[PDB]
């Protein structure tokens, strides 16, 4: 997971929909929704905040060659497609086929700042780079090289002389082109692997839910509908329900505040374990093991994908 | 030259650390944050909350003891309620502040105390060394690093084919300015006369792709022959 | 929080008022969203752009090419936590 979507609750005109003496009485409670305004803005900005330090740490913007001459290897399942407008690779595709309500008291969302074709931007950038530059692209200009040198490069760094690689060059080609393709059927058969995602934009649309819910509790009051008290009470009487009703209902409010938090906090540990994988299984390669997959390290490629990233680890 | 490039790039950290007033912003705001939070807290004390006024003294210097007790109750349950809502965002923020301080205490032990392999952890570039430095509630790390600058283009090969044999770098890279072979090391350009010593020998000529022929320099034939 | 019927901008995000559109593509000074940030430049006013990601750029790749350098720099640079 990399980000959580950016919702906003204003404060009063959840509380009290279009009345006066609501607000007025709200007023007597000092400045809490100030505070809420301030903690939701800090979330929102937080998680545009981690999507940018995510993915933008490259300087440039590079592409590939039209000549698609890398020594037998093949990349046309991660590469992106001019074919589609949506400018993406076919594994990007179904990500986004794979992963899949009413605006009416102040309970808005707001769009990310960072559009999804500007990530796939990023997402060829950095395999442009990786394809074409080694690892040196992270540490300054990127310097070309042919990629089965590097690959030589790779294997000297597990333990395995270069002389493997060149005189079994073909066949490697080969298996890699055979592994790419089943992660495509991997992706195209099994539905539970996404889940990940998935509970997170289910950990959204279920709490939010139920405070919409929570509009239709008596809390001792009358009824559970504000314009039925003010058109039947006197207002003596009227602030006594009503101060149940704004009670009960700052209540759940301060409740679903607080789960965000706490959700958020988590949200921000789990981009800066995405972050340093990206820094480190991506940009180089990595003598730490099972950081980048099971398996002596090689290399890794990312992709997109809804508040999320993808990593193919090649072991 | 390094020694003239260090006492340079300190200069610059003096100079850029002095000029912008805008750099220390993580330990700015943290620090206001806290200052902002403690104020609001007073701030809640002079809220009515729907008793009758927010001076205690008032209603006991104006009602009985047996009704002042209802309004003391609001006074209560609403300051009751500001302060553990304070407890509760203070301590998530103590969460947060111990998650960076480990992050901290571990680009101390990688990053100060030995050389870490790990790309931009200790910093942009190919990591030298780092210094801490204390600062207000903080630290302040300064990464000393390695970055390349003026390259070229050269023509390489992956082997060479010499007598029937092939011919693999020993650690570097076969490259070639068009007239002749050298082997350099892959990160500073220092062409050397290819040798045995610096190569080493791998069965024969006809399966690796790309290989080109060349000759290889044996240090033992012109002592061999001379004599 | 009073109107002008001057320059409207419908966006993704909503309807901007007060700002003029550029054709060009900038780096991003302040964020509004959906791809949009704005800033007050040239007389001067207040404009809102598409962002520029990054300066473009193709290294030219081969199969017999290899880039190495020759010089070198010693950078330092600061991190605060
Ligand atoms: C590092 C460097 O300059 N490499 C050059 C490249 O710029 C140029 O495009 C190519 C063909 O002219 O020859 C090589
Ligand atoms: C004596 C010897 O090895 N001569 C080789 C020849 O066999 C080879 O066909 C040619 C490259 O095509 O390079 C030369
Ligand atoms: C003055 C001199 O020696 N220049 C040499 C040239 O003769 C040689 O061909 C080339 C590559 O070996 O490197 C340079
Ligand atoms: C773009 C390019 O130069 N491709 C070369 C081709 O020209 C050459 O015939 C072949 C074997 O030498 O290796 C590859
Ligand atoms: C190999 C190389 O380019 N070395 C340069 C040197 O020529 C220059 O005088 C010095 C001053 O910055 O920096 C270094």
């Amino acid at each position: 997971p990399v980000s959580m979507t950016k919702t906003s609750v204003d404060c009063t005109m959840y509380i009290c929909g279009d009345s006066t003496e609501c607000s007025n009485l709200l007023l007597q409670y000092g400045s809490f929704c100030t505070q809420l305004n301030r903690a939701l803005t800090g979330i929102a900005v937080e998680q545009d905040k981690n999507t940018q330090e995510v993915f933008a740490q490259v300087k440039q913007i590079y592409k590939t060659p039209p000549i698609k001459d890398f020594g037998g290897f093949n990349f046309s399942q991660i590469l992106p497609d001019p074919s589609k407008p949506s400018k993406r690779s076919p594994i990007e595709d179904l990500l986004f086929n794979k992963v899949t309500a009413q605006k009416f008291n102040g309970l808005t969302v707001l769009p990310p700042l960072l559009t999804d074709e500007m990530i796939a931007q990023y997402t060829s950038a950095l395999l442009a780079g990786t394809i074409t530059s080694g690892w040196t692209f992270g540490a300054g200009p990127a310097l070309q090289i042919p990629f089965p040198m590097q690959m030589a490069y790779r294997f000297n760094g597990i333990g395995v002389t270069q002389n493997v690689l060149y005189e079994n060059q073909k066949l490697i080609a080969n298996q890699f082109n055979s592994a790419i393709g089943k992660i495509q059927d991997s992706l195209s058969s099994t539905p539970s692997a996404l889940g990940k995602l998935q509970d997170v934009v289910n950990q959204n649309a279920q709490a939010l839910n139920t405070l919409v819910k929570q509009l239709s509790s008596n809390f001792g009051a009358i009824s559970s509908v504000l314009n039925d008290i003010l058109s039947r009470l006197d207002p003596p009487e009227a602030e006594v329900q009503i101060d149940r009703l704004i009670t009960g209902r700052l209540q759940s409010l301060q409740t679903y505040v607080t789960q965000q938090l706490i959700r958020a906090a988590e949200i921000r540990a789990s981009a800066n374990l995405a972050a340093t994988k990206m820094s480190e299984c991506v940009l180089g390669q990595s003598k730490r093991v099972d950081f980048c997959g099971k398996g002596y390290h090689l290399m890794s490629f990312p992709q997109s994908a809804p508040h999320g990233v993808v990593f193919l680890h090649v072991t | 030259l390094i020694a003239n490039q260090f006492n340079s790039a300190i200069g610059k950290i003096q100079d850029s650390l002095s000029s912008t007033p805008s750099a220390l912003g993580k330990l700015q705001d943290v620090v206001n944050q806290n200052a902002q939070a403690l104020n609001t807290l007073v701030k809640q004390l002079s809220s009515n909350f729907g008793a009758i006024s927010s001076v205690l003294n008032d209603i006991l210097s104006r009602l009985d003891p047996p009704e002042a007790e209802v309004q003391i109750d609001r006074l209560i349950t609403g300051r009751l309620q500001s302060l553990q809502t304070y407890v509760t965002q203070q301590l998530i923020r103590a969460a947060e502040i111990r998650a960076s301080a480990n992050l901290a205490a571990t680009k101390m032990s990688e990053c100060v105390l030995g050389q870490s392999k790990r790309v931009d952890f200790c910093g942009k570039g190919y990591h030298l060394m780092s210094f801490p430095q204390s600062a207000p509630h903080g630290v302040v790390f300064l990464h000393v690093t390695y970055v390349p600058a003026q390259e070229k283009n050269f023509t390489t090969a992956p082997a060479i084919c010499h007598d029937g044999k092939a011919h693999f770098p020993r650690e570097g890279v076969f490259v070639s300015n068009g007239t002749h072979w050298f082997v350099t090391q892959r990160n500073f350009y220092e062409p050397q006369i290819i040798t045995t010593d610096n190569t080493f020998v791998s069965g024969n000529c006809d399966v690796v792709i790309g290989i080109v022929n060349n000759t290889v320099y044996d240090p033992l034939q012109p002592e061999l022959d001379s004599f | 929080v009073y109107s002008t019927g001057s320059n409207v901008f419908q966006t993704r995000a909503g309807c901007l008022i007060g700002a003029e559109h550029v054709n060009n593509s900038y780096e991003c000074d302040i964020p509004i969203g959906a791809g949009i940030c704005a800033s007050y430049q040239t007389s001067q006013s207040i404009i809102a752009y598409t962002m520029s990601l990054g300066a473009e750029n193709s290294v030219a790749y081969s199969n017999n090419s290899i880039a190495i350098p020759t010089n070198f720099t010693i950078s330092v640079t600061t991190e605060i936590l």
